[PDB]
């Protein structure tokens, strides 16, 4: 399906970010809009612990999901 | 067969009935005229609040063991002087209302665990009795000679009886039987004019409106069968149980009919609208319902319900919802009654004690 | 843009508070004078139901307006009135008699048919 | 009918829910049968409750129990057929009067609350 | 206090009182139900104060009132001295402050059939407190008592 | 090979050819606060999985609502046994969103009623959610039962 239409069947679910900077950032979604600009809970990061963590979405690269995404999707 | 019998002894009657039940039809509904016209939503809906408040403030007095098996029958004296109770082991004693201390000496009547009883409406302290046995009796009783000294014996029934009652008029007594037949007895022959059979099982309750005009029967069919003396046909056939209708009771106005089911709903018939809005049910007790009754002098507006629940709880005639929980017994309730000021209640149960509250 | 804005949203602001005074003085007038939360509306009796209703009924009541019945006779109508699987409990004797019938059964019938 | 006299009687789902706790009890042991050992259970106070048969005859000799029933204030009910009845209890003979007794360890404790309320609405 | 007690030294276990509160200057009402019970129960074995008995616990049922001690030896103040209303009040006030309390309510019928005699108060009293709280077995064992008491 | 063919017996014998019964068991239940999630989810799941014909009421979210469960008296024996014992209604739960911890030592349960009525009008088990009691009366309303509902 599609990706947008994933990540808003996706709602706090672990996963493990990569942007452009080259640093990863895990954590677990919360809200999603049409431009894909992620806010996640429980945000660690490596080259940091956060509650939550604003994320654009231009600015990524891509993203590493559960594997459960589709049977937890759909 | 349908209308067979010719009934002459009843026809005498009944036209005594249909005066009786017709003057008193039109001097109630003049009452109930002079009072829908007079009343008025502050003194109404504040003096309601205020006696429901003090059922819900209600709290057990006191108790008084009685017999060796449970209390079955409580029925409280015209002017609320004594409480006559029967028991499953056939024994009826009068106490005190307030003093609660027994007045009478212990008295063996009845074989079979004793049915309903009841004092006659002109304080003439007769009280009728019904029990397992096809007996019913009148007992003529006093302030003081002594003991109870029974009237009449009566045999109207083959199988067991359960409630009897007397028409507003004194001069009738119902009788409701496991037979198929439910029968109205004379006050003074003591002799049998209606014969009924409205139901596949027994007809467990009676209950005449205040008026005299109509006779609500409860059978073990869960049918009430409204019958008509007058008429000798039924008025209506109105079902809402799923289980055999325990107990039936007339609110003071006809307006109102309750019916205590073995389904523990209370079904409240509104018979005076008969298309619409007839059944006003109710959420009554755990277990079953055993005995309803209405607050009589109040003019009904206020209905009390006991049943297998350990809690007797209290309804008012237009809302009828929960104004709260009587707790006080430790088993099932079976019985009880009202005062006619309404201020006690005096009930028995499988607690073998006779119970009030203040 | 923003001034007009925050004007209407003071507006509303305001808007709000008087109706939140009218149901204080709703639950005041309530206290002496009814509660539909607690249905205490079905108090009320209606003197245009019950005055239309009693002449309808011409006098007396809607028992005896058709006093039209017969006394003569007495009717006894209508005697109106599920299947359920029953079943059928046994002892020890006869569930061991019962087995061991049957595996007498098919023993006999293995032994018989393979001879 | 089975007799005028005996009182109360269940239906036919009912009584088989009863007869059910009958076959039940009887294979935990914690069932008395006939009425010599329903009347000791009566006596001793550890009697649940007590079923009784409408259809057999004398009745008396059955009418005997419900007024210990109702001085010991334990609940009874009459099934229909005593055999029936004693086909439950497990005894080829036909049982008139059997009686379900207390027991805090059984697994079954629930259904005897459960078919004993039952029997309370019943009796009246 | 047990040994003075059983040595039965006023000065001593008056003065040891006293010491006793001065340490209960901390408060924070650590075991002090005891300690008060048994301050008022001494001077409750000697027979004049009993004055100042209800007053002492008209101070401590008045802070601690939850106790359920207090008014069952408060109880024993107006039983003691013959008071059967005072008694009795104190006993009806008592279970409406600690329901769940059956010592209370067993004294209460007691003293209701005992003093103001009558079987229905009593038998009353243990059914409304009974069906207070269905959980305490000591509930029936009273019912069964008074019973076997009538 | 006799637990598969067990399996597709109760699968073909999910819907059997069963009538109505009648006899309806029914046990209405009144709740004060029904936030935990975990409370309607047993609902839901318990009451599809009991085939109960009934339904779960509530005013305004946090505040108090109502339960009705109608079925077999086993069924619905059952299900009073998750709600009264299993399901503990004091209790401390967090709302997973941040999180946001309700603590309700008030929250409590009652059984307002137990009885047969005959002629159940709930055609399944339906949750909902009213804004007000008077929505509330209406939507038990419906199903002709005003009663069911009791306010204290």
């Amino acid at each position: 399906m599609l990706p947008l239409y994933l990540l808003t069947n996706a709602k706090g679910q672990q996963m493990q970010i990569e942007l452009k900077n080259g640093e990863i950032i895990q954590g677990i979604l919360t809200n999603v809009d049409n431009w894909m600009n992620l806010t996640l809970s429980n945000v660690t990061e490596y080259s940091v612990k956060l509650n939550e963590i604003y994320i654009r979405g231009t600015f990524i690269k891509f993203i590493k999901l559960q594997d459960n995404i589709i049977d937890k999707v759909k | 067969d349908f209308f067979t019998p010719a009934t002459s002894e009843l026809i005498f009657a009944r036209r005594f009935l249909i005066n009786y039940s017709l003057e008193r039809s039109r001097k109630r509904l003049q009452k109930e005229m002079e009072r829908h016209q007079k009343f008025n939503t502050r003194q109404e809906l504040l003096s309601r609040r205020t006696e429901l408040q003090r059922m819900a403030n209600l709290e057990l007095a006191g108790s008084q063991l009685v017999s060796t098996k449970p209390i079955s029958a409580v029925s409280l004296s015209t002017d609320d002087m004594v409480v006559a109770t029967g028991s499953w082991a056939g024994d009826l004693q009068v106490l005190n209302s307030q003093t609660l201390q027994p007045l009478t000496q212990k008295l063996d009547s009845h074989v079979g665990k004793i049915g309903a009883i009841d004092w006659h409406p002109d304080s003439n302290n007769q009280m009728i009795s019904c029990a397992e046995d096809g007996l019913i009796k009148n007992f003529q009783y006093s302030n003081e000679e002594g003991g109870l000294r029974l009237l009449g014996d009566l045999v109207g029934h083959e199988r067991r009886i359960s409630d009897v009652k007397y028409h507003p008029s004194g001069k009738f007594i119902g009788s409701a039987s496991h037979d198929m037949t439910w029968r109205l007895w004379d006050a003074s022959t003591h002799q049998e004019l209606l014969l009924q059979e409205g139901h596949d099982k027994g007809v467990f309750s009676l209950s005449f409106q205040c008026d005299g005009s109509l006779v609500c029967s409860g059978g073990m069919d869960s049918l009430s069968m409204l019958w008509d003396i007058r008429s000798g046909s039924k008025v209506m056939t109105l079902a809402g149980h799923s289980k055999p209708i325990y107990t039936v009771a007339w609110s003071p106005n006809g307006y109102q009919v309750a019916t205590g089911g073995g389904d523990g709903i209370i079904n409240v018939w509104d018979i005076r609208k008969r298309d619409e809005g007839q059944l006003n049910q109710i959420l009554a007790h755990r277990n079953i319902v055993t005995q309803v009754r209405f607050s009589k002098e109040d003019g009904g507006k206020k209905l009390v319900s006991c049943g297998y629940d350990n809690l007797i709880n209290v309804y008012s005639s237009d809302t009828w919802l929960k104004m709260g929980s009587l707790a006080g017994h430790t088993d099932k309730i079976i019985s009880l009654d009202i005062s006619n000021n309404s201020h006690f209640l005096v009930s028995g149960g499988w607690d073998r004690s006779i119970k009030l509250w203040n | 843009r923003t001034l007009q804005k925050q004007q209407e949203e003071e507006e509303l602001k305001r808007k709000l508070k008087q109706e939140e005074d009218e149901k204080d003085k709703r639950k005041l007038i309530e206290s002496g004078d009814p509660n539909l939360e607690l249905h205490e509306d079905k108090f009320l009796l209606d003197l245009s139901k019950f005055k239309i209703y009693y002449d309808n009924n011409h006098g007396y009541e809607w028992w005896d307006t058709a006093y039209h019945p017969s006394i003569r006779y007495v009717a006894h109508p209508l005697p109106e009135k599920a299947k359920v699987s029953i079943k059928a409990y046994l002892t020890q004797h006869e569930r061991k008699r019962l087995r061991r019938n049957r595996r007498k059964m098919a023993r006999e019938a293995r032994e018989i048919k393979i001879k | 009918a089975p007799n005028p006299k005996a009182f109360p009687l269940a239906d036919a789902a009912l009584t088989q829910q009863i007869l059910d706790v009958v076959q039940q009890a009887a294979n935990l042991r914690q069932l008395k049968k006939g009425a010599n050992e329903a009347t000791k259970t009566l006596n001793r106070g550890i009697s649940e409750f007590i079923i009784m048969a409408a259809d057999c005859e004398p009745i008396e000799i059955l009418l005997h129990l419900p007024l210990l029933c109702e001085d010991k204030n334990v609940p009874y009910v009459f099934v229909p057929s005593r055999v029936a009845l004693g086909r439950a209890c497990g005894v080829s003979r036909p049982v008139i009067a059997a009686s379900i007794t207390t027991n805090d360890a059984s697994a079954i404790k629930t259904q005897i609350y459960a078919v004993k309320d039952k029997i309370e609405t019943l009796l009246i | 206090i047990k040994l003075l007690g059983r040595s039965l030294q006023l000065d001593e276990l008056r003065d040891f009182f006293q010491q006793t509160f001065s340490s209960l200057e901390d408060f924070k009402i650590s075991g002090t139900e005891r300690l008060y019970y048994k301050y008022v129960n001494f001077l409750r074995y000697q027979d004049l104060n009993e004055e100042a008995i209800k007053f002492l616990n008209e101070r401590c049922l008045k802070s601690f009132p939850i106790c359920h001690k207090f008014f069952l030896q408060l109880g024993q103040i107006y039983h003691s001295m013959g008071n059967i209303e005072m008694s009795r009040e104190t006993y009806l006030s008592g279970t409406r402050l600690v329901p769940n309390c059956p010592l209370l309510w067993v004294s209460l019928s007691k003293i209701d059939e005992i003093d103001l005699k009558n079987p229905v108060r009593a038998r009353s009293i243990l059914d409304r407190g009974l069906l207070k709280n269905p959980d305490d077995v000591l509930f029936y064992i009273a019912k069964i008592q008074m019973e076997i008491r009538l | 090979r006799r637990h598969e063919d067990a399996i597709k017996r109760r699968k073909e014998a999910v819907n059997m050819n069963v009538e109505k019964p009648t006899v309806y068991h029914c046990k209405v239940f009144q709740f004060k606060n029904l936030q935990n999630p975990k409370i309607r989810f047993k609902l839901k799941m318990n009451s599809k999985e009991l085939s109960l014909k009934g339904l779960c009421l509530r005013i305004r979210d946090d505040g108090p609502g109502i339960i009705i469960v109608v079925g077999n008296e086993k069924s619905c024996k059952f299900y009073e046994n998750l709600v009264m014992k299993r399901i503990k209604w004091n209790e401390d739960f967090e709302l997973h969103t941040g999180d946001i911890k309700m603590d309700m030592h008030n929250n409590s349960i009652s059984k307002t009623w137990e009885g047969y009525l005959q002629d159940c009008k709930f055609k399944g088990w339906f949750m909902k959610v009213c804004n007000d009691q008077d929505s509330l009366l209406r939507t038990l309303g419906q199903f002709d039962s005003e009663h069911f509902y009791s306010p204290v």
